[PDB]
């Protein structure tokens, strides 16, 4: 079982990685769990290459195209860290 | 016709043999040259 | 450390014993230690038919260059010996990029790092793909070993072994497109086989004049193949270190073109 | 951009004078023309009746808004009807030629910008009937299509049912799906004779790289490229940009790269119908039977000029020279002979005027009996290590000077990809370029800092000061190891580099001194005297030769020494010491390829370099990340089947969830997930809770809860054919019974430490499922905004895993160390043993939480913690009178352990096994 967090926040090559960190068996991988907790409406990867980020999407993450792709995904609707005011600020994009 | 056919596939086979025989001895007299010319180097 | 050596040498007999699997994972354990033994190991994974392992095995101790044989084996034979095992094991032994094992690779980093016997390992690599039923890869390594041999004995071996497996191959099709297309391209291969010849020997030594005379006999006819070979023996002898007959050959070059009937150039 | 378009353009200007012309006595308000009120006015007023003037600016509007990552399928997508007019009008437009080549690649650009979002409803439905079978059915050679037909039965199915839809429509449909096909041949015939027809400006440049760069996008995307491989195979797209004098032209080094790039992506191994990748066996195969069905044409046709060509083998015809001179015996007519017999077309349409001759069609033979190697041969083939010619390269230069007014020859990432394996490339190819952009922008200000001169002598000098950088001598090669098994290159080339840091600072000194091992660093050799021939008014100098940068190589520092060549054991203790000289030495690993390539071709590089060039540790680190993507890249199974099925964007993307899933899991104990039942009821709405026993009465923690199916009592029910027309499908959402059930928990013993950590959080219904979801098996996203408790969710669902599954693994990937020390603190807080759990990173971090999570840290706990335990068993051998010393080691033990509880277990069993026995016996 495999759990990421801020998978938004990372690479679509870095979230691989962890995927393929083991060595298949007998012609199949042993990953059964792939949980990715993040946030699509927060901060993309920076990306040193202008180029790069615009022109051949670096900064996609495997996250944010699992929700364009259509993927089902649960959305918690419940905060309970900020003030009413800074959390209904928050909820326009959400 | 099955009886000119099968006259006809047996001069190709009968061909086909002398031709395998006569490159098998072009074959022996090149090994035998290649083998003159290793013991000269 | 000592009393982990002293309890490996007390259970190498009872590991023998009890052979297989278990023997293969004891042996694995004792050369995570102490590898000395893993000749021993290769055998005894022979023994139980671990083909891969054994190549794995070997590829690992050839890596290693402080590596030393107990048996005092050199390292050329251990190479031949891999390279007959593969040959003689090449549908029993599972090649592919999973496990590891490229025999093209290796065959032609060995040819690379012996190239006195890089015709016999061209040979034994057409051997083995005769073995892994590709004509097709043999007879492509067999031309690219006739193509690529800078010596005479082994280009003579390479097509010692090309023509036995073509006479077998003709001796089983004959007791359709594809065998009239190789014996096509032997008849091709021994009509050029002088040719072939001439650019080895000019590769070992270009200066023998006599050898492009007689390169140039054995072109005949063929005007164009005579001028560019005139040319070639032009462009590469250095008569400061010539040893067939230089004079002879622009005499006969000279004789050649005036047969041909033209006088000014 | 939106500030151009917001001033008094000529575009605003036109529009003013075309649409604002209402007789209407507006207020003079000085009002700024906003890029948005403008998109919004045009919008909601966009109909049929608009002019392609304003079709033009909404397709301007939209690359803008696409340059600027804006999102606009919204607002096209809000009038369905209006955006299909506008996307036919933009597709007539491409389709015409009477309009400027700028206007073409304003349309060409668009309709990429659309292709690219597909995921769209709207543009998925318009460019459905562009990728359909409509470009099969367009094709040069019937008997082709009809093969094709007959090899794969979904591809004929498909083309019947196509021309099903084309019979059955009425004049309107049948001619839309005709004008697309037409217009995408069109394209393609315009975009030939753009090519072909020479003297081309910026703008066909422009244009023909447009054409590019979108050919590559359809080739990326498989449900497009199933056809567009099959139409730019059928029109031979590439043999026609190779011939054409566009391509050909020096100053068009980017068209060229994006013709390559677009050749590369239509040549990938990988199936276009079926969507599996093809190896490097697949592709080999691939072409031996087309070189075998090319030897067999020749027999057929042509024996007599090819009897060589058709009695060689596949290595001695794949070459394009080895084919050149059978191809030159054959004559033109022959030729085309071959050409139709194979299905070649070898006419194109007199509309588009593409002269097809000897040396086209020659061409078009060369191409197709080329063999190309596959991505994998290609990921192997690039180098993890810079060079010189790899960071100063022209690709690099052009992207670092984009700014999207032109297309670039990268690798782009999108919701979909032609395999793992191509993705992979991709990504390795783009990490390269990245790494490959910081090395060259960090070696440009290490020589701008260094400011290289020549000194007297000839001596190339530094004349300012760089910390990043040294000024060294000439490296001497200590040893160099043999090749391995299979590789060419060596196995190790280890050389030593002295340094000196005299007038180095000693904060200078203290980080070149404890440098790390493998640290990555470049050996320099520059010389500046070659730019004075800049001044001399000779050729164009580039960014290195401007710098005085000659030549760069990668290494790899595993070690540093002093002056006396012995290692340092203690670093603190010659920091703070007193160093008897000022003199390093270092070990470092040469590049195997580059030295190999070095001395095959006679270079002394390592007798010429003169500066050595390091980096941060941070940013040191993309040569590990390109060798994992290069494995990666040449792992034939990177993911599991649904995992790659998943991340491809094919097929379901619920395929992947527990519901759909055969491995669900039917009873998931949560512990102590719910705090109370009435916490589990409200965490469970809308679904049928009942207890698992007989007892009414509610149960609290401990629960354990499984989904059990109700099954659909099938009743013998008449079948009445009558009522299933108006009887739709109702979606009745399946009740899943939630068996809630209620175990004691096993006791740790009378000591307080004993009793297990429970939550005391109460999760909302959406994180309750989020969890249930992360504990069942399969791919789980948890989209969650700042303060929603994803961490407190994750540390539950790993403890619920731990729990279940005490034989699995649990792999936690974090994006900080933040981040990380806050998830081991609250797996710290939850039930979760702290010797089950470790930390990977490096060791200088430090360590927020209470516990050190490092491998020294946990081994240091371990060793306590044997401590403590063999402390106890002795403690407890003491009170049991065992003799000796149970408690001297971890074995002993463990040994002395069983030897005497485990008859004293099985006595205290079987006495409490007897019936008669009470709780005071």
């Amino acid at each position: 079982n495999v759990i990421m967090e801020e998978a938004a926040q990372i690479t679509e090559i870095e979230n691989f990685i962890p995927l393929a960190l083991q060595k298949p068996k007998n012609g199949q991988m042993a990953l059964q769990r792939v949980v990715l907790c993040g946030d699509h409406y927060q901060n993309s990867p920076v990306i040193q290459g202008l180029a790069f980020r615009h022109y051949a999407n670096l900064e996609q993450s495997l996250f944010s195209r699992l929700v364009r792709l259509g993927v089902p995904t649960i959305n918690l609707d419940q905060q309970g860290r900020a003030r009413p005011s800074i959390s209904n600020l928050y909820r326009w994009r959400y | 016709s099955e009886s000119s056919t099968k006259n006809a596939a047996l001069t190709a086979a009968q061909e086909r043999l002398a031709r395998f025989r006569a490159l098998q001895a072009r074959a022996k007299e090149s090994s035998q040259q290649n083998l003159k010319e290793a013991t000269k180097e | 450390i000592t009393q982990h050596n002293r309890i490996w040498a007390l259970y190498r007999p009872f590991a023998n014993s009890a052979e297989g699997i278990t023997a293969v994972k004891i042996w694995r354990r004792y050369m995570q230690v102490h590898p000395e033994d893993a000749e021993d190991f290769i055998e005894l994974l022979i023994q139980c038919g671990l083909y891969t392992e054994a190549v794995k095995k070997y590829i690992e101790i050839l890596n290693n260059p402080k590596f030393q044989s107990k048996n005092a084996k050199g390292h050329y034979e251990l190479w031949s010996e891999m390279v007959d095992l593969l040959v003689e094991h090449a549908v029993d032994i599972e090649t592919g990029h999973e496990t590891g094992i490229d025999v093209e690779r290796i065959i032609r980093s060995g040819i690379e790092r012996f190239s006195d016997q890089r015709g016999k390992l061209w040979s034994g690599l057409a051997t083995y793909w005769i073995r892994r039923g590709n004509f097709d890869r043999a007879r492509d390594v067999f031309e690219e070993g006739i193509t690529t041999v800078m010596t005479v004995r082994d280009f003579t071996m390479i097509f010692d072994a090309y023509v036995e497996f073509e006479e077998s191959v003709i001796g089983t099709l004959m007791e359709d497109f594809d065998l009239d297309i190789r014996m096509m391209r032997f008849e091709h291969l021994m009509d050029r086989r002088p040719f072939l010849l001439n650019d080895v020997l000019l590769r070992q030594n270009p200066n023998n004049v006599a050898e492009w005379e007689k390169r140039v006999a054995l072109w005949g006819d063929n005007k164009e193949e005579v001028v560019k070979t005139y040319t070639d023996a032009i462009a590469a002898i250095n008569p400061k270190k010539a040893v067939g007959a230089f004079h002879l050959l622009w005499a006969n070059y000279a004789k050649f073109y005036e047969k041909a009937g033209d006088l000014r150039t | 951009t939106l500030e151009d378009l917001e001033g008094e353009n000529q575009f605003t200007n036109l529009a003013r004078q075309h649409w604002l012309n209402v007789p209407q006595q507006a207020a003079k308000i000085k009002v700024k023309t906003d890029v948005l009120k403008r998109e919004l006015y045009l919008w909601p007023g966009y109909g049929e009746d608009s002019s392609n003037y304003h079709v033009l600016l909404i397709i301007l509007i939209v690359n803008a808004k696409r340059r600027e990552r804006v999102s606009t399928w919204d607002i096209f997508a809000d009038r369905p009807a209006d955006f299909s007019d506008l996307f036919r009008r933009a597709l007539s437009m491409t389709l015409d030629s009477s309009l400027s080549w700028t206007i073409r690649t304003h349309v060409l650009l668009f309709i990429i910008h659309a292709f690219q979002s597909l995921d769209y409803a709207i543009v998925r439905k318009e460019c459905a009937p562009l990728v359909s079978i409509s470009i099969w059915h367009n094709l040069s050679t019937e008997e082709k299509r009809e093969a094709l037909l007959d090899s794969n039965p979904h591809l004929r199915k498909a083309w019947r049912a196509a021309t099903k839809r084309f019979e059955s429509a009425d004049d309107a449909t049948k001619a839309r799906l005709r004008f697309d096909r037409a217009w995408l041949y069109s394209l393609v015939l315009d975009f030939l004779t753009l090519l072909y027809s020479g003297n081309a400006k910026q703008e066909h440049v422009l244009y023909c790289e447009r054409f590019v760069e979108f050919l590559t996008d359809l080739q990326s995307q498989l449900p497009t490229r199933r056809y567009v491989n099959t139409l730019l195979q059928d029109l031979h797209v590439l043999p026609a940009l190779s011939l054409s004098p566009i391509y050909n032209d020096e100053g068009n080094g980017l068209l060229r790269e994006l013709c390559n790039l677009f050749t590369h992506y239509t040549y990938f191994a990988v199936d276009d119908q079926s969507g599996v990748q093809l190896s490097r066996e697949q592709a080999y195969d691939r072409h031996c039977a087309i070189l075998a069905k090319l030897q067999r044409i020749a027999m057929k046709h042509f024996k007599e000029k090819l009897t060589v060509l058709a009695l060689s083998n596949y290595g001695s015809i794949d070459k394009r020279s080895e084919l050149e001179p059978l191809l030159q015996a054959l004559t033109d007519d022959e030729l085309v002979q071959l050409s139709n017999l194979m299905n070649i077309r070898t006419s194109y349409p007199d509309a588009a005027r593409i002269p097809v001759d000897r040396k086209f069609i020659v061409e078009v033979l060369l191409t197709t009996f080329e063999r190309r190697k596959t991505f994998q041969d290609a990921a192997q083939a690039l180098s993890v290590l810079p060079t010189e010619e790899t960071l100063f390269d022209i690709s690099l230069k052009r992207t670092d000077q984009y700014d999207g007014s032109r297309p670039l020859a990268l690798p782009k990432l999108n919701l979909q990809y032609l395999s793992v394996g191509d993705f992979l490339w991709r990504s390795f190819v783009l990490y390269r370029c990245e790494s490959f952009y910081a090395i060259r922008q960090d070696l440009e200000d290490a020589l701008i800092r260094l400011k290289p001169e020549v000194r007297r002598g000839g001596v190339t000098g530094f004349a300012g000061f760089s910390k990043m950088a040294l000024p060294i001598s000439k490296p001497v090669i200590l040893d160099v190891m043999p090749p391995q098994v299979g590789d060419d290159k060596p196995s190790c080339v280890k050389a030593e580099v002295t340094i000196d840091l005299r007038r180095l600072t000693p904060q200078i000194r203290r980080d070149w001194e404890s440098l790390r091992p493998d640290d990555v660093v470049f050996l320099l050799a520059v010389d500046a005297s070659r730019q004075k021939q800049s001044a001399n008014g000779g050729a164009v100098l580039s960014e290195a030769e401007r710098l005085g940068l000659v030549h760069v190589r990668a290494a790899e520092i595993i070690q540093v020494l002093d002056d006396k060549g012995k290692a340092i054991r203690d670093p603190q203790a010659y920091f703070d010491g007193h160093t008897r000289s000022d003199i390093r030495k270092i070990q470092l690993r040469l590049d195997a390829t580059s030295y190999k390539a070095d001395t095959e071709a006679n270079r002394n590089v390592y007798e010429d370099i003169n500066l050595i060039v390091r980096r941060s540790s941070r940013e040191n680190n993309f040569k590990p990340v390109l060798e994992s993507i290069q494995d990666l890249t040449l792992s034939e199974v990177p993911l599991a089947s649904w995992l790659h099925e998943v991340f491809l964007g094919y097929g379901d993307p619920a395929g992947a969830t527990f519901k759909q899933l055969p491995n669900r899991l039917k009873k998931i104990n949560f512990r102590d997930t719910f705090l109370d039942w009435q916490h589990l009821v409200e965490s469970f709405p809308g679904k049928i809770i009942e207890p698992s026993d007989d007892v009414s009465s509610s149960f609290g923690p401990p629960y354990v809860l499984e989904s059990v199916e109700k099954q659909v009592e099938e009743h013998p029910s008449k079948p009445s054919k009558k009522r299933r027309r108006d009887v739709e499908p109702a979606l009745m959402s399946k009740v899943e019974t939630l068996k809630v059930s209620t175990y004691k928990p096993p006791n740790n013993g009378p000591y307080p430490v004993d009793a297990p950590k429970l939550n005391k959080i109460r999760f909302t219904p959406t994180q309750i499922d989020a969890i249930y979801s992360g504990t069942q098996p399969g791919l789980t996203i948890i989209v969650g905004p700042p303060g929603t408790g994803k961490t407190d969710v994750a540390v539950q669902i790993i403890s619920n895993i731990y729990h279940n599954f005490p034989e699995q693994k649990t792999l936690l990937v974090a994006h900080s160390n933040q981040a990380l020390n806050q998830l081991f603190a609250k797996i710290v807080a939850l039930d979760i043993d702290e010797r089950h759990l470790l930390r990977l990173g490096h060791g200088e971090e430090e360590l927020e939480t209470e516990g050190s999570f490092s491998k020294h840290g946990r081994v240091e706990s371990f060793l306590d913690n044997r401590q403590r335990f063999l402390y106890e068993v002795s403690r407890l051998a003491a009170s049991m009178g065992a003799p000796g010393a149970h408690g001297n080691s971890a074995e002993t033990a463990g040994y002395f352990n069983k030897v005497y509880v485990e008859p004293a277990w099985a006595k205290f069993n079987d006495i409490i096994q007897r019936e008669d026995v009470g709780p005071e016996d």
